[PDB]
């Protein structure tokens, strides 16, 4: 291994030029690009037999280049909302080295194309203290974190107790919710939960923090709205 | 009576392609394979030989997948190699049985031999571009296809050919008497002996005082008989044309000028 | 597609193709990641094993099944079946839709309850129900579906939160779904 | 394009005015396969003309038979017109009954 893709996430304006990076250090002559709708069917849009090989697949407005074995960059001439999806990069082993049938994939790029960058909002993060009625009813305490009003739904949430990220007792929503299923570019909400001993919560010394990594604009993007540029950032809420 | 299975794959470009084929048992065409048809068409009542329907359909399925797969693989070689269109490929495969049967599988590119199936794998023919040498490495990966071809030539073919030899034994030994007629050609006065309608193909035609006759090519007729022309260049009487054919039970055709 | 089972249970997924194939393979995907090859079965094979998964191939009916024994939270993912139509590098890998598999906690001592909590610096919590309980999306009201635990453990429980900036009662927030009859209300 | 087509014209039966017959045009030894063949009557192409399945010899060169039923007469003249990449002009070979 392995194969690498950047960026993991990206939100861009309609009609911009995008270049998705894919590298591979396995020495595979054969590489592929896929377009995927979340949990949906994969569509080969490009493939390559090696250096100088750039072939179109059974599927859109985009090109690739293969100047070197290691790199297989994808370019989106223009961006329409239709280009909202996941972009997976893959490769297959050379004949004589290993089995040629399987394909090795990268982390992929989650791309959102919006009609207007003014729809990009960072998440608001709120943490709700464990209920008293639960502490005496189950002798346990569940904290609930709420990340709301963000867009795009490019978010990574985690819990932090006294400086350390905790996993056990953590239960996060699979996917961010749509604030309003109606609006095309609605904002999203994601909830998480950290449960602990009813005695660990009462401990006024223990510090809890819900962290939400957000992916949005970069310094390269233009911004003229009367509000903080919704750039990539971490938004946190916490309790003692 | 060898079995010759012929294939003609024409690739105008990346979007237009045709594959057509036919089968010859000796001089007779037993099968026609139209790119406009799912299945191979049998021309004779005995075209199926001794093979059962389930057997014949098995072969039928193999040709479907093979036609589809063949043409897509060509297109991928065109990209990978990479070759300029138009492309034209010809395949000659089959066998002939003996009292040890022999088999063959040759492919031509642009009318020239590039490779043949030899033993258990693909090999380049003497006159082959370096790229053909590369296309072989890819083909030789496909072990299954490599076994199917091996089984089709060494097993399936000799059996199917033995089935045809007996199933259509009477029409293969059939005899058809040719009719003959004389004519005066364009003066160099050159005498022309016409002989058409004979089957099988082997025939003898000469102008009798034996003379320095110039026999033409044995051309085919639409009904599977043959046509032949024998011309003699002489100065402008006792000259005769003689025709010896198997259908003529010792009764040579003789026409005097 | 979607399949939901409980930890320890066995999971079986179906796949079917149309054309001739050299081999068939299963993949799995997770949120924010790429596909991972799981297992490969050739056309001349009928069954293959590896760890806790087993693949079966019926070339006649042209279909395959993927069995996962002793389902575990780690198995939660999207599973894809893909066919390969060549014995060489000129082959085409064809992917199917892919089914979402989620392995829920086996909760032996269920205790459904709806607790409320204020916003430090106004949230209802429905938890401690068994994994066979499904929560439904609300009507400008906000209800989340049963959450997924993460592998990396100790505390295991089901929960679904509801919230609203309006002062107008957790005892009526989850009534929208099919909650346990003896669900506790403090 | 490398091999020009050979062209031969003949009847199925001996030419008899007013008597039905088959006109044949055998085109062989050519390559590539793409070729245009017309049977002419007094310079004008004949319609319902049939031909055999395209085939080739051991040397990979192609050959084909075009044929159509015709009723020869004293006046009418028949010929075969062949068009192939290997030739700048379509070649026409007359049917010489006395040939
Ligand atoms: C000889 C037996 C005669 C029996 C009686 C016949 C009577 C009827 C005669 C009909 C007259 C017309 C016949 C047509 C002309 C002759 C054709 C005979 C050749 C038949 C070959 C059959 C090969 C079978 C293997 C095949 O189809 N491979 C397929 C699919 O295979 C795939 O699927 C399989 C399962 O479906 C396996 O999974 C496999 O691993 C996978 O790769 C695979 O695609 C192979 O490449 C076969 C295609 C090309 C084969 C010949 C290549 C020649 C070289 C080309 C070079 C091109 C260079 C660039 C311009
Ligand atoms: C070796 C190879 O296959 N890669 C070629 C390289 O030779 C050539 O310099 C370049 C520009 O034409 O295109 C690529
Ligand atoms: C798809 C395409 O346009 N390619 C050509 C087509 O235009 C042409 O009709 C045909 C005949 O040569 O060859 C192919
Ligand atoms: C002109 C021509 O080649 N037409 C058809 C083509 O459309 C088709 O893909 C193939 C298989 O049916 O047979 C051929
Ligand atoms: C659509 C279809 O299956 N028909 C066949 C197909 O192999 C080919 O791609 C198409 C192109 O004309 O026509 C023929
Ligand atoms: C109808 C209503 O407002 N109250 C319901 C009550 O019936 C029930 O005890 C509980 C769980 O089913 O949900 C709440
Ligand atoms: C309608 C309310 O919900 C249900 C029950 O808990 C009681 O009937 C209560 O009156």
């Amino acid at each position: 291994a392995d194969i690498y893709q950047t960026p993991r996430y990206l939100v861009i304006g309609t009609g911009k030029k995008i270049t998705l990076e894919c590298s591979q250090t396995m020495g595979h002559d054969k590489m592929y690009w896929y377009q995927q709708d979340p949990g949906m069917e994969l569509h080969l849009i490009h493939y390559s037999y090696g250096v100088n090989s750039t072939e179109k697949g059974d599927l859109s407005e985009s090109t690739v280049s293969r100047i070197r074995t290691e790199h297989f960059p994808l370019t989106l001439e223009s961006a329409r909302p239709s280009h909202t999806s996941q972009y997976l990069c893959a490769s297959s082993e050379n004949s004589g080295t290993g089995r040629i049938y399987e394909q090795y994939f990268g982390p992929g790029t989650r791309l959102t194309v919006t009609e207007d960058l003014k729809n990009v909002f960072p998440p608001e993060v709120a943490v709700f203290e464990p209920s008293e009625a639960e502490i005496s009813h189950t002798q346990k305490a569940t904290l609930v974190c709420l990340a709301t009003g963000f867009y795009p739904d490019h978010v990574e949430l985690s819990w932090w107790v006294n400086g350390k990220e905790v996993h056990s007792g953590v239960c996060t929503d699979p996917q961010p919710l749509k604030e309003q299923p109606a609006l095309n570019d609605s904002r999203y909400a994601l909830s998480s939960r950290l449960r602990v001993s009813a005695t660990f919560w009462q401990n006024p010394r223990n510090h809890f923090r819900c962290q939400v990594q957000f992916y949005g604009l970069s310094e390269n993007d233009e911004w003229t709205q009367d509000r903080a540029k919704p750039v990539t950032q971490i938004v946190s809420a916490e309790a003692w | 009576f060898p079995l010759r299975c012929l294939q003609i794959s024409s690739f105008a470009n990346s979007s237009w392609t045709r594959t057509d084929g036919l089968a010859w048992l000796g001089e007779l065409q037993t099968h026609s394979w139209s790119n406009d048809s799912d299945t191979v068409r049998s021309l004779k009542p005995w075209s199926q030989g001794t093979f059962s329907d389930q057997q014949w359909e098995t072969l039928q399925h193999i040709f479907r997948v093979y036609r589809s797969s063949f043409t897509r693989d060509v297109k991928e070689f065109a990209k990978m190699l990479r070759l300029s269109y138009p492309l034209e490929l010809q395949v000659s495969a089959g066998c002939e049985v003996h009292p040890a049967s022999n088999n063959f599988f040759h492919v031509a590119f642009q009318g020239k031999d590039i490779l043949s199936f030899q033993g258990t794998s693909w090999e380049p023919t003497q006159e082959a571009p370096l790229w053909v040498n590369l296309a072989i490495q890819v083909l030789n990966q496909d072990k299954w296809t490599r076994e199917t071809v091996q089984w089709l030539l060494n097993g399936t073919c000799p059996q199917f050919v033995s089935g045809l030899l007996e199933s259509g034994k009477s029409e293969l030994k059939k005899q058809v008497k040719p009719k003959a007629w004389l004519s005066r050609g364009p003066s160099p006065l050159l005498l022309v002996c016409h002989v058409s309608g004979f089957y099988p193909k082997p025939v003898w035609v000469k102008w009798m005082r034996q003379q320095g006759t110039q026999p033409g090519d044995i051309l085919p007729n639409a009904d599977e008989t043959w046509y032949l022309r024998a011309t003699l260049d002489v100065v402008a009487a006792g000259l005769s044309c003689r025709v010896k054919h198997s259908s003529l039970e010792g009764q040579d055709i003789v026409l005097y000028w | 597609q979607a399949l939901s089972i409980q930890e320890g249970e066995n999971a079986t997924m179906n796949c079917s193709y149309k054309t001739s194939i050299n081999n068939l393979q299963w993949y799995r995907q997770n949120s924010g990641r790429g596909l991972v090859h799981l297992i490969l079965i050739r056309s001349n094979e009928r069954e293959k094993h590896s760890g806790r998964l087993r693949v079966t191939l019926d070339t006649s009916k042209k279909s395959s099944s993927l069995l996962i024994t002793a389902s575990r939270a780690a198995d939660t993912a999207s599973y894809f079946c893909a066919t390969y139509d060549r014995g060489s590098t000129l082959g085409r890998l064809y992917f199917g839709r892919g089914t979402q598999l989620t392995v829920w906690p086996d909760i032996q001592n269920p205790d459904p309850a709806v607790y409320q909590l204020r916003d430090s610096k106004s949230v209802c919590l429905f938890t401690d129900f068994d994994s066979q309980t499904n929560v439904s999306q609300s009507k400008d009201v906000y209800i989340t579906d049963k959450c997924v635990l993460d592998m990396r453990m100790d505390f295991k429980s089901n929960s679904a939160v509801a919230w609203s900036n309006k002062s107008d009662a957790c005892a009526n927030a989850f009534n929208n779904s099919i909650i346990p009859e003896d669900t506790f209300f403090p | 394009i490398q091999r020009t087509p050979k062209i031969q014209v003949y009847s199925r039966h001996p030419a008899e005015n007013g008597k039905s017959n088959f006109l044949n045009c055998y085109v062989s030894g050519f390559h590539p396969s793409d070729i245009e063949v017309d049977l002419l009557k007094n310079g004008e192409r004949i319609e319902k003309v049939e031909h055999s399945d395209l085939s080739f010899s051991k040397d990979w060169s192609f050959y084909l038979l075009y044929y159509t039923e015709f009723t020869p007469t004293e006046k009418d003249e028949y010929a075969c017109r062949v068009n192939h990449v290997t030739l700048s002009q379509p070649k026409i070979v007359k049917w010489d009954r006395d040939m």
